[PDB]
C-alpha cells in the first residue's frame, strides 16, 4: 500500500534491571490507517498491551501509540512488531536503552 | 493564539460493503473524546469533557451526530457510485473540524477533507469548495453537496457558533488538566557511531508536561551546535517524551552536560554531567547483553 | 414501512373539506411533498414542504408540516370529483441528489356528489339497430343509494358511477345491468318512491 | 419543460418471459430511476442511474435488470415473468443539482397470462336512449358495452361530431369479471353518456363510443384459427 509505518520503541522511566517500567512501542506516518501491532518479550507475545485510540496530526499522518508494563533485564529482549499492508513483511524493532 | 480544538474523523472504505468511521477529540494535546465505530455513543475520556453544556444540549449534538456518522457513510458510497470509473474503493477519508482560540473573544474555525492522505476539501463561509491542487473530478461531487442548503446550514451553525461556544465552556472547566505542570526526568548513554572512534550521547528526557522544552549539550556555558534534538513523543500518561543526541570522538565526554530548561522546573534547569556519580551508578543498573 | 398514511380510505362530500394525515420515522427528514396519482396513470406533484415548521399551498391544495411531530397534513378546499384519486406522502432523507425517497402507501379519495334533485329511475335501452340487445340501469338516485354487488352468476351489475355536465352544472349516479328489466336491481335496497 | 414517457403503455407477459420497459425523457436530467407498486405498499426502487452506463441495485433489484444506454433513456428488464404476475412499473427521473426536481412517467401496466389463446380484443354495442326518460327527465343517456375483453388494457372514448366529449361522459372505474372462477377470465365495461333530449332527437349529431384495445402486434406472433387480437379500435356508431 501507500505509505510505511515509522516505529520507536523507549521507556517510560530510566531503565533500571530488575524494576518495574513502562514499554512505549509509537508507530507514525503509515497510509491506509489500518495496521496490527504486537509488543513482544523475548520473540512471544506479551498478553495485555494497552493501546491508544489512533489519531492524525495536522499533516494527515496517522499515529498510534502501544504500551506495556514490563521489568527490563540484562537478557530479557523486548521488541515491537508491525504488520501493515506497505510492507510485504512484519517489520520487527527491538528496544535499545543506549539509543 | 492558546488553544487549538480539533475533532478528527477517520472513515475507512474497502468495498461497497464494508465500512468503519472512528472519532477521536482533541484540545490541545490533551483528548477529550473518542468514537469508536462499534458504539454508539460518544465517550469521554475526562471528567470535563461535556463542557459547560447541560444534559439536554449534548444530547442533542451527539443525536445530531449518530444521524450524521450514518448520513455521511452513505453518501460516500452513492458519490463512489457516481464517481464509478473516476474514483474506486478503497477509499480514506479524514476530517479534521473545529476552531482555534484566541485570548478576548476571538475565534476562527476550520473544517478540513482529506482524500487518499491528501488535503482536497474544505468548508469556507456557506459551501464547500476545493483547495489548490485538488483533483479537477472533485468539481462536480462539490456541486452536488452544496446542492444541500440544511446540511451546510448546520455546519455554519456548529462552526460559527458551538465551537467558540463549546470550547469556552472546555477551557474553563479543564483549566487544572490545561494548566498542570509536570517535572522532566533526564538520563544520559551512548552508542558507537558509524566514524570510527567515534561516539554518541543521547540526553534522555522523559515525563515532562506541557511540550515546550529546552535540551542542549553543554561544555561549561559553551552550546554544542552539534547537538541533534530529536522529535516529541508521547507517553501514555500525557506526557512528553524527548531526547537529544551528540557526536563526539572517545575521550571529549568528560567535561560535557546536557542541560534541560521545563517551565515545571521553576528557573532551576536540571544540568546532567556525563562524568557524575549518578550516571556512573544509574548506568550499574542500565547494563545488559546488546 | 417507515412513512405511514391515514386514513386508508376517505370519503367526502362534494364541496366539502378533506384532510388527509401522514406520518414518518425516516432521519434525516430533509423534506416532505405529496403527489396525486389518478387511476391507470403516474404522479403528479401537489407540494413540497422544507421547513421545521412549514405551510405551502397550489391551487386548492395545501399542506403544513411539523418536523418536531414527525407528520404533515394535506387539506383539500372545496373537493371536486376530479380529486377523486390516490394521494400519496413521501419524504426525502437527504437535501442532495445523493438521497433516497421514501414512499408511503397512499390514501384513496373518494368524492361522492351532492344530488339534489334525485328521480330514481330505471329504463330499458335497445341497441342499434341490427340486433335488439336490452341493457336497463336505474339512475337519478341520491348518494345513499349504494348498489350492492351481482348474487346471480347470470347478470352482470356495474357499480354506480357519476356522470357531470359542465354547462348545465348537473350531476348523476348511474348503474348498469345486463344479462328482465324490473327484476334487475332486487337485491340493492331501492328508493321506494321509484319511477317507472 | 420536457416530457418523461414510458413505453409500452400496457405489457401482455408470458410465464418465464423476458420483457422490456422502456423510459425516455428530454428534462436533461442525470438521475434515472425504475420503481415498482404493489397494491397497498407504496413505490419500491428497483434500480437507478447516474448515467450511461451507472446501473446501482435498489431494494428490489433481484428478477430484474436495467441498463442505461444515455442520458436521456433507462431500460429495465423483467428476467423471467412470473405465472399469475399483475404489476405496474414506474419511471421517473430527477436533476442531480436539485433533489426536489423529480418527475415521473404515466405507467407501465403489466399482466402476465396463461396462454396466449386466452387473449381477446372488446366487442362494442351503443344503446340509444329510452323514450321513457327523454319525456320525463328532459334528458337522453347513450350507454356503451365493453365485452368479452382480455387483458383489461383498454382505453374507452366518446365522440361526437368527430370530436372527443368529456362533460356528462362517465366510465366504470373497474372492470367486471365473466367468469370470475378463471385467473384468465374475460372483462366487461360499460360507459354512459348523459345529454339533453333537445340535443340527441336532432339526427344531425353523430355519436360514437370508441375503445382502444392493446393487445398483439407481428412479433409477438400466434398460429389459431381465430383472427389475431392485435393493438386496435374497436368501435359503435349513432345518429
Ligand atoms: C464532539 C465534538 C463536539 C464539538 C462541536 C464542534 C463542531 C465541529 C464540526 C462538526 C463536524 C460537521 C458535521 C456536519 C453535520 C451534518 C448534519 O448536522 O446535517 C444534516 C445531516 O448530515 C448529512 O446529511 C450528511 C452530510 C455529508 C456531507 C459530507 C461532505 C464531505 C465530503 C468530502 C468529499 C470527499 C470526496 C469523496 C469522493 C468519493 C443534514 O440534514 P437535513 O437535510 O436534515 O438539514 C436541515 C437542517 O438541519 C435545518 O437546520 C433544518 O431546519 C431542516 O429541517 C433540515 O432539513
Ligand atoms: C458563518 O460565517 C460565515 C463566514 O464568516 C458566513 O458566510 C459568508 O461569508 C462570506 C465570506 O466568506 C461573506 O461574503 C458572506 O457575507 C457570509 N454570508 C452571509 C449570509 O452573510 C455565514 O453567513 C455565517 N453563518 C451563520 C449561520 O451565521
Ligand atoms: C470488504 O472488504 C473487506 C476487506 O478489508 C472484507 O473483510 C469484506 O469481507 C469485504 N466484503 C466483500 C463485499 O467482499
Ligand atoms: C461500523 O458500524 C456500522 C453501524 O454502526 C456497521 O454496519 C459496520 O459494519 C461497522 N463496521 C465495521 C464493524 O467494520
Ligand atoms: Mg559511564
Amino acid at each position: 500500500i501507500q505509505k510505511t509505518p515509522q516505529i520507536q520503541v523507549y521507556s517510560r522511566h530510566p531503565p533500571e534491571n530488575g524494576k518495574p517500567n513502562i514499554l512505549n512501542c509509537y508507530v507514525t506516518q503509515f497510509h491506509p490507517p489500518h495496521i496490527e501491532i504486537q509488543m513482544l518479550k523475548n520473540g512471544k507475545k506479551i498478553p495485555k498491551v494497552e493501546m491508544s485510540d489512533m489519531s492524525f496530526s495536522k499533516d494527515w499522518s496517522f499515529y498510534i501509540l502501544a504500551h506495556t508494563e514490563f521489568t527490563p533485564t540484562e537478557t530479557d529482549t523486548y521488541a515491537c512488531r508491525v504488520k501493515h499492508a506497505s510492507m510485504a513483511e512484519p517489520k520487527t524493532v527491538y528496544w535499545d536503552r543506549d539509543m | 493564539k492558546n488553544y487549538t480544538f480539533r475533532c478528527l474523523q477517520m472513515s475507512s472504505f474497502a468495498n461497497r460493503s464494508w465500512s468503519r468511521t472512528d472519532s477521536v477529540v482533541w484540545l490541545g494535546d490533551l483528548q477529550t473524546h473518542r468514537w469508536s465505530n462499534d458504539s454508539a455513543t460518544i465517550s469521554f475520556t475526562k471528567p470535563w469533557s461535556q463542557g459547560k453544556l447541560s444534559n439536554q444540549q449534548w444530547e442533542k449534538l451527539q443525536h445530531m451526530f449518530q444521524v450524521y456518522r450514518v448520513s455521511f457513510t452513505r453518501d460516500i458510497q452513492e458519490l463512489v457510485k457516481m464517481m464509478s470509473p473516476k474514483e474506486d474503493y478503497p477509499i480514506e477519508i479524514q476530517l479534521s473540524a473545529g476552531c482555534e482560540m484566541y485570548p478576548g473573544n476571538a475565534s476562527e474555525s476550520f473544517l478540513h477533507v482529506a482524500f487518499q492522505g491528501k488535503y482536497v476539501v474544505r468548508f469556507w463561509g456557506t459551501s464547500w469548495q476545493t483547495v489548490p491542487g485538488a483533483p479537477s473530478w472533485l468539481d462536480l461531487p462539490i456541486k452536488v453537496l452544496n446542492a444541500d442548503q440544511g446540511t451546510s446550514a448546520t455546519v455554519q451553525m456548529l462552526l460559527n457558533d458551538t465551537c467558540p461556544l463549546f470550547v469556552r465552556g472546555l477551557l474553563e472547566a479543564g483549566k487544572s488538566d490545561l494548566e498542570k505542570q509536570e517535572k522532566p526526568v533526564a538520563w544520559l548513554s551512548s552508542v558507537p557511531s558509524s566514524a570510527h572512534g567515534h561516539r554518541q550521547l543521547v540526553c534522555h528526557v522523559s515525563g515532562f508536561y506541557p511540550k515546550p522544552v529546552w535540551v542542549m549539550w553543554m561544555r561549561g556555558d559553551q552550546e554544542q551546535q552539534g547537538t541533534h534534538r530529536g522529535d516529541f513523543l508521547p507517553n501514555a500518561d500525557e506526557t512528553w517524551y524527548l531526547q537529544a543526541t551528540l557526536d563526539v570522538e572517545a575521550g571529549e565526554e568528560a567535561g560535557l552536560a546536557c542541560r534541560v530548561k521545563h517551565s515545571s522546573l521553576g528557573g532551576q534547569d536540571i544540568i546532567l554531567y556525563w562524568g557524575s556519580l549518578h550516571h556512573i551508578l544509574d548506568a550499574q543498573k542500565m547494563v545488559w547483553n546488546h | 414501512t417507515q412513512v405511514e398514511q391515514s386514513p386508508q380510505s376517505l370519503v367526502v362530500r362534494q364541496g366539502e373539506n378533506s384532510v388527509l394525515q401522514c406520518n414518518y420515522s425516516v432521519t434525516p427528514d430533509n423534506h416532505l411533498r405529496w403527489f396525486k396519482q389518478d387511476t391507470g396513470k403516474g404522479l403528479v406533484s401537489l407540494t413540497v414542504l422544507v421547513d421545521q415548521k412549514d405551510k405551502t399551498s397550489n391551487g386548492r391544495y395545501s399542506a403544513t408540516l411539523d418536523k418536531d411531530a414527525k407528520h404533515s397534513t394535506l387539506h383539500i378546499t372545496a373537493t371536486l370529483l376530479d380529486d377523486t384519486a390516490t394521494y400519496i406522502c413521501v419524504v426525502g432523507d437527504r437535501g442532495s441528489a445523493l438521497g433516497r425517497l421514501h414512499f408511503g402507501a397512499g390514501t384513496q379519495l373518494i368524492v361522492i356528489p351532492d344530488i339534489q334533485n334525485p328521480d330514481p329511475a330505471v329504463y330499458q335501452l335497445r341497441d342499434s339497430k341490427s340486433s335488439d340487445k336490452s341493457v336497463c340501469l336505474f339512475t337519478d338516485f341520491d348518494s345513499q343509494t349504494n348498489v350492492s354487488q351481482s348474487k346471480d352468476s347470470d347478470v352482470y351489475i356495474t357499480d354506480k358511477c357519476v356522470l357531470d355536465m359542465r354547462s348545465m352544472d348537473f350531476k348523476s349516479n348511474s348503474a348498469v345491468a345486463w344479462s328482465a328489466c324490473a327484476n334487475a336491481f332486487n337485491n340493492s335496497i331501492i328508493p321506494e318512491d321509484t319511477f317507472f | 419543460g420536457g416530457i418523461i414517457t414510458q413505453t409500452p403503455k400496457f405489457l401482455i407477459g408470458q410465464e418465464g418471459q423476458k420483457l422490456t420497459l422502456k423510459c425516455q425523457q428530454n428534462f436533461n436530467h442525470d438521475t434515472m430511476y425504475w420503481y415498482r407498486q404493489d397494491s397497498g405498499k407504496g413505490l419500491r426502487l428497483i434500480y437507478y442511474s447516474y448515467g450511461a452506463g451507472s446501473t446501482e441495485k435498489g431494494d428490489l433489484s433481484e428478477g430484474y435488470d436495467a441498463s442505461r444506454e444515455k442520458k436521456s433513456s433507462f431500460s429495465l428488464t423483467v428476467t423471467s415473468a412470473q405465472k399469475n404476475e399483475m404489476a405496474v412499473f414506474l419511471c421517473a427521473s430527477g436533476s442531480l443539482l436539485d433533489v426536489r426536481e423529480v418527475f415521473f412517467g404515466k405507467g407501465t401496466r403489466l399482466t402476465v397470462v396463461e396462454a396466449l389463446k386466452n387473449v381477446f380484443p372488446p366487442e362494442v354495442a351503443v344503446f340509444e336512449p329510452s323514450e321513457a326518460e327523454i319525456s320525463h327527465t328532459q334528458k337522453a343517456t347513450l350507454v356503451c358495452l365493453a365485452t368479452g375483453f382480455y387483458p383489461d388494457h383498454v382505453e374507452l372514448s366518446w365522440w361526437v361530431n368527430g370530436k372527443e366529449v368529456h362533460s356528462g361522459v362517465c366510465t366504470d372505474p373497474q372492470p367486471l369479471k365473466e367468469q370470475p372462477a378463471l385467473n384468465d377470465s374475460r372483462y366487461a365495461l360499460s360507459s354512459r353518456l348523459r345529454v339533453s333530449a333537445t340535443f340527441w332527437q336532432n339526427p344531425r349529431n353523430h355519436f360514437r363510443c370508441q375503445v382502444q384495445f392493446y393487445g398483439l402486434s407481428e412479433n409477438d406472433e400466434w398460429t389459431q384459427d381465430r383472427a389475431k387480437p392485435v393493438t386496435q379500435i374497436v368501435s359503435a356508431e349513432a345518429w
